């Protein structure tokens, strides 16, 4: 697309969120209570925002997408089919900072509500492939301690824990499918 | 082999020869109540004297009562249409006497 | 034992077989009538691989000819060697797919494909020990694209443990024959990779380049190009029909050329190919044959072999020739191009030898190399596909047969996935 | 009568450069495969001890 | 009363197995049909054919072998050729589907359906024998079915019979000239099978035997046919001590008791000489002294490893011809003098010497010419660690990215199976260096 779908949607004036931050660092106070909103029309739009790399659209997209799945309740399952093609583009940006942003969001998705991972298994051929790109590329420093663990920037470390979450809630069939995309994986 | 009633068959088939481009064509018309998938027999083309060769027929080769070689299958051209006789007489190559098909 | 059936479809696919059997029939000495007239006692040692037996002594290829329009189906028989087929095997509809994939995959083909599978099942169950099936279908034509692809998906569902083969011709850009070529190509690969065990691409462009340069014949004809694909057909299963030093069944070639499950695309070539006059002069020896084997021009696919790096390669030499000269030459070609051979798979060339030479030559070689260069072919097909789709041009036809616009987006993503991850192993190092 | 006889049914359905390869390269016996030349030769308890070394420069091949 | 039962598994085994019998068949006076000629009895004495054959009361004889394979084209050829009448028709077991170089196929998936029959045929031959000393197994590790069916038999035999000794002449891949593309994988797995079930196994890698042909035989277009014949003599060289007279005899159970220092180190690389054509074999005296040096010349090792890089543990090297014991004494002593062939510090005397009289015979239509004196060496050297190392490293590169793993894990073999094999070679590699250190 010529322009990221997120930016055009926001400037119009239909997103229900604003910054209005007065506190320790920053915060978001939704113009309307979360429960009322419809997830079908909004939930995939936010996920389009993860790709954005120019402020403030980066964070303002990020904070919600973490927030939407936290208080979803049970309606989230309806949107699972709608979240495939957007997120596929998100991992293809090849940008180091983004993958850190989206990977946590996807990992937290499986644990948000019950009986969702079993639905996500069939779509493994879409989200698994890029995950193989950088599995082995990791820092090799040695004895000198790493000062950077505070914020998760290690691509190899972030991903490795990612699959573990996927298979534990994936179900019985989860293991076989994961191997067929990325071979080096070892069962857990 | 398996026929109780029969032991040898006959297919009634006619041969066309075009004078424009030395092409031969063989088609076996429909024989009613024959229960055989009948249609085009040999697609119109040029066929060689012996399989995988570089010698081609010339109309002066066909004639009634002689054996033509065509994909190792042996043909017995028996009858002449009304228009065939004149051309042979016009060009000047003898013509043979006909006989009814057994 | 370990015999294979053949089923062909589409005018492009059907025409391919109409010459393949003629070529294959000659090798064993099977004349058109089907009565034995062979010469070499070895001609009939292993006829069960491709031929059944019939009372009266006339042989019948294990071919199930399928096409959705009767115009061509009534043509293949009338040609030379055209009556080796059992007409009971024939199957066809009454309307015509009209180059409409949805028509050949959802509406029409679904109606007629019930019968087609029936004859296939009967032929498969008749063999002694089944090995695999081979297809000859063209991705540029609808019925072959849709009806041809759908057959594989089901067939794999009945025989999950048997091998499979597909001969496909994709449309190169320099020459075009179907305005809807881009659409049927993207959907086709979406289904051939997921089920086909082995598939190899041959392009119309390559035939025209190979024909106009080496043979230099001034007037190519559809009979000509079909000949080259004929020899390649027999270049992969020679050891299944005659004794050899290193037999390599169809399964054996499968294990040694597919590093990972999702890469099973191969590109083939043949040699020697000498001009009509210059044949009396060339020196036919292993050193001479080898050099023409890896040349860029001989290869059957539009992809330039050097634009990528060879992930793996295969070679099946024909006839009598010392192995040492075969073994030594393969190593030599593995260092003179040290950069082009991926470095994390040592000893990345496979060689097989067969002792019965194809009729018409004292020696021959068939090339099957998995060249990473194929990224060029799929990439450009994506370029043509994207342009025609963002304006929603020519899509109203498909949407009228129960299909939704969502499905096309899914297929496009899959193809980019294969292209994107196919180059993954090109840059990774040790 | 050199090139005027052209006809569509003749140009298209006549292979050009893919007919049988000219002679002097077909000289091979399809029935003779390796393991048949020597192992199946026959064998003999007594061998013909005769040997000869012709007084002409052996041909290089 | 001394006999051995030969075993052939794998296309390479049969083809080499095919060659090994014409050499043994001719040297005893049996025509291709097996009927002893009415006249011209080339064989003095008696009981010679008993060493490998069994009398049928009158007429012909039966080879003591069972040919095992899964793809019938190679086996089917033998039943049609000129040796149709020799082998028993109900011991040439053949399968239906080729293993396709998939080791898991021939060890877990398909092999189980033919191993039972082969063992049954084995029992029949064992009962007929009286003093069974051991078995001989040929197989090419550069293939799946060869390793699979080959591995199972040794595993099966060791428990069915027990202390009976076994021997195996394997054929490993060349360091750089390779035929298959998965050869590294099946090597590491296969070596696991015969590292804990066999007493002795020799190395006859293909690449070296190519070299031996070029430098002496004067042939620039060798084929797989000539390679088998050279391996034929070594079979003849070692086994000839059992069926003929000897001034100093050596038995099969005499080799396993003098060549293997410990339960692990039982790989040895052999060599043969002289290998001289007819046009050049009669212009030199072929004195015994000069032949032995060629035995230890470093270019004629039949395994692609240079002995100079390591230590020597023991060489059990045989002789044949009109060799008199006095000549050898000087040769072995003279060889010890050289300064580029040094022995381990813990084996002051490490030579086992054997002598036999019947000369090697020249098969017609071959390459080797007629000679009086030849010596076959089967020596264990500390340098063999190179071949295991090099094949080990090739394993790592492909396995670091789990390439080709998916064609085995689907054949019933657990994923953890592959790793354990590495420890043994890794364990084995440290072993050679362990004994190598001077005390
Ligand atoms: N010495 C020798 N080795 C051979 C010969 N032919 C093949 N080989 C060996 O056989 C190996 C390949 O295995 P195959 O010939 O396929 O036999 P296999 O291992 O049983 O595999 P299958 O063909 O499926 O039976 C090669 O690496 C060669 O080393 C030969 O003529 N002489
Ligand atoms: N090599 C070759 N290709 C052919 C020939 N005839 C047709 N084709 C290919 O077949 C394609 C069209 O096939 P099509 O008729 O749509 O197949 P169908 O839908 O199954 O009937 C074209 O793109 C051609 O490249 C031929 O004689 N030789
Ligand atoms: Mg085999």
């Amino acid at each position: 697309v010529e322009i990221n779908l997120f930016k055009k949607y926001y400037d119009r004036g239909d997103l229900p969120i604003a910054v209005n931050f007065h506190g320790a660092h920053r915060k978001i106070s939704w113009k309307l209570e979360p429960e009322l909103l419809d997830y079908h029309l909004y939930l995939p739009i936010f996920f389009e925002g993860l790709r954005e790399t120019e402020e403030p659209y980066k964070f303002l997209a990020d904070q919600g997408c973490e927030e939407l799945l936290a208080r979803g309740g049970a309606k989230i399952f309806a949107v699972l089919p709608q979240l495939i093609i957007p997120i596929k583009k998100a991992l293809s940006t090849k940008s180091h900072p983004i993958m850190c942003t989206t990977l946590k969001k996807i990992q937290k998705l499986v644990t948000s509500s019950d009986m969702i991972g079993e639905a996500l298994v069939p779509y493994y051929r879409q989200i698994l492939p890029v995950m193989n790109m950088f599995k082995n590329k990791r820092l090799n420093i040695g004895d000198h301690i790493d000062y950077s663990q505070r914020k998760n920037e290690n691509l190899s470390d972030l991903i490795q824990e990612t699959l573990e979450i996927l298979e534990k809630y994936g179900g019985e069939d989860a293991y076989i499918n994961i191997k067929y995309m990325i071979p080096t994986y070892e069962s857990c | 082999v398996e026929n109780p009633y029969e032991n040898y068959r006959i297919r009634k088939c006619t041969l066309y020869y075009y004078l424009s481009d030395g092409t031969i064509h063989v088609n076996e018309p429909k024989i009613m109540n024959s229960g055989i998938e009948q249609g085009v027999f040999i697609k119109r083309q040029q066929i060689p004297k012996q399989l995988n060769s570089t010698d081609y027929y010339t109309w002066e080769d066909l004639n009634v009562g002689i054996n033509i070689n065509l994909f190792e299958r042996v043909f017995r051209i028996v009858d002449c249409d009304s228009f065939t006789k004149e051309f042979f007489v016009y060009m000047g190559k003898k013509m043979n006497s006909p006989e009814r098909v057994p | 034992m370990r015999e294979i059936v053949h089923i062909q479809g589409g005018q492009c696919g059907n025409q391919i077989g109409a010459k393949f059997w003629e070529v294959i029939s000659d090798e064993h000495g099977i004349d058109p009538t089907g009565t034995y007239h062979g010469d070499s006692d070895l001609q009939l040692e292993r006829i069960n691989v491709y031929y059944n037996e019939a009372t009266g002594g006339r042989y019948v290829p294990r071919a199930i000819l399928m096409d959705l329009e009767p115009g061509t189906m009534d043509s293949v028989r009338a040609g030379p060697f055209g009556q080796l087929f059992r007409p009971d095997n024939f199957v066809f509809g009454q309307t015509g797919a009209g180059n409409n994939w949805a028509k050949g995959h959802y509406t029409e083909g679904a109606e007629l494909i019930d019968s087609v599978l029936d004859v296939v099942r009967k032929e498969a169950e008749g063999c002694d020990c089944l090995q695999g099936f081979q297809i000859t279908h063209s991705l540029g034509g609808g019925t072959g694209s849709g009806m041809g692809t759908l057959l594989i998906s089901k067939v794999r569902e009945e025989y999950p443990d048997r091998i499979m083969e597909t001969f496909s011709v994709v449309p190169s850009p320099k020459v075009s024959d179907t305005v809807v070529e881009p659409y049927n190509a993207t959907l086709s690969v979406h289904q051939l990779v997921e089920n086909a065990d082995e598939c190899m691409v041959i392009d119309n462009e390559a035939l025209y380049d190979i024909c106009f340069r080496t043979l230099k014949l001034t007037t190519p004809t559809y009979g000509d190009l079909n000949h080259l694909v004929s020899a390649a057909m027999s270049g992969v299963t020679c050891c299944l029909r005659f004794p050899g030093q290193l037999n390599s069944d169809l399964r054996k070639l499968a294990v040694n050329l597919i590093p990972f499950p999702r890469l099973h695309f191969f590109m083939i070539g043949f040699a020697p190919l000498t001009s009509r006059g210059s044949q009396q002069y060339r020196a036919l020896t292993v050193p001479e044959l080898t050099q023409q084997m890896f040349d860029a021009k001989n290869m059957m696919c539009a992809a330039d072999p050097r634009h990528g790096r060879y992930l793996t390669a295969s070679a099946l030499f024909r006839g009598r020739m010392s192995t040492k000269e075969v073994d030594e030459q393969m190593l030599n070609v593995q260092n003179k191009n040290s950069s082009y051979f991926v470095e994390w798979i040592p000893n990345n060339i496979k060689s097989s030898i067969c002792d019965i030479p194809p009729k018409g030559l004292k020696m021959a070689v068939t090339f099957v190399g998995n060249s990473t260069a194929i990224q060029e072919m799929f990439k450009r097909v994506a370029e043509q596909f994207t342009a025609m789709f963002r304006r929603k041009a020519f899509l109203h036809w498909y949407t009228g047969e129960g299909m939704d616009e969502m499905e096309f987006t899914e297929a496009e993503s899959n193809m980019n996935d294969l292209v994107s991850e196919y180059q993954q192993y090109q840059d990774a190092t040790a | 009568s050199k090139k005027t006889i052209l006809s569509g049914f003749m140009k298209n359905n006549s292979i050009v450069g893919f007919k049988e390869c000219l002679d002097s390269q077909l000289q091979l016996k399809d029935s003779k495969s390796e393991y048949n030349d020597k192992f199946q030769s026959k064998n003999r308890i007594h061998r013909d001890t005769s040997i000869f070394h012709i007084r002409n420069k052996s041909q290089i091949i | 009363m001394r006999e051995v039962i030969s075993i052939h598994v794998g296309q390479g085994g049969i083809q080499v197995g095919n060659a090994c019998w014409e050499l043994f068949c001719l040297e005893h006076g049996i025509q291709p049909d097996g009927q002893m000629p009415s006249d011209k009895t080339i064989g003095g004495g008696d009981d010679a054919f008993n060493t490998f054959f069994s009398e049928t009361g009158a007429g012909k004889h039966v080879p003591r072998a069972v040919f095992l394979d899964l793809e019938p084209t190679v086996i089917d050829e033998v039943r049609t050729g000129t040796y149709r009448q020799l082998f028993h028709p109900e011991q040439l077991i053949s399968g239906k589907e080729d293993a396709a170089n998939n080791f898991a196929r021939g060890h877990y998936t398909i092999g189980k359906e033919i191993v039972d029959l082969c063992l049954d045929r084995i029992r029949k031959l064992a009962d007929n024998c009286t003093g069974l000393q051991g078995f001989l197994v040929f197989n090419s590790v550069g293939g799946g079915t060869g390793s699979g069916l080959g591995s199972l038999l040794l595993e099966r035999l060791s428990v069915d019979y027990g202390k009976k000794s076994k021997l195996g002449f394997t054929i490993y891949p060349s360091p750089q000239v390779s035929t298959a593309v998965v050869e590294p994988y099946n090597s590491i797995l296969s070596t696991h099978s015969l590292l804990e079930h066999t007493d002795v196994a020799v190395m006859l890698d293909n690449e070296a035997i190519y070299d031996i042909c070029r430098r002496n035989l004067d042939i620039e277009r060798p084929t797989y046919t000539n390679l088998n014949r050279l391996i034929a003599q070594v079979i003849s060289s070692l086994t000839a001590s059992l069926r003929f007279d000897g001034a100093l005899n050596v038995d099969i159970t005499e080799f396993q008791t003098n060549l293997v220092p410990y339960p692990r180190i039982h790989f040895m690389l052999s060599s043969y000489a002289p290998i001289i054509s007819a046009e050049k074999a009669y212009h030199e005296q072929l004195s015994v002294a000069e032949i032995t040096n060629s035995a230890f010349e470093p270019a004629n090792m039949m395994a692609k490893c240079d002995p100079r890089h390591g230590k020597y543990m023991a060489c059990s090297m045989m002789y044949r011809g009109d060799v008199v014991p006095k000549d050898v004494n000087a040769s072995i002593a003279t060889i010890k003098t050289k300064r580029t062939i040094q022995f381990v510090d813990w084996c002051p005397t490490g030579f086992k010497v054997g002598i036999n009289y019947q000369p090697p015979t020249v098969v017609p239509g071959g390459d080797l010419a007629k000679v009086m004196r030849a010596v076959c060496m089967i020596s264990n050297s500390t340098a063999i660690a190179e071949v295991f190392s090099r094949l080990d490293h090739k394993f790592d590169l492909m396995y670091a990215k789990r390439a080709f793993v998916h064609w085995y894990v689907g054949e019933g073999m657990e994923e953890g199976e592959f790793s354990e094999a590495r420890e043994d070679l890794a364990a084995l590699e440290k072993d050679y260096e362990e004994v190598g250190i001077e005390t």
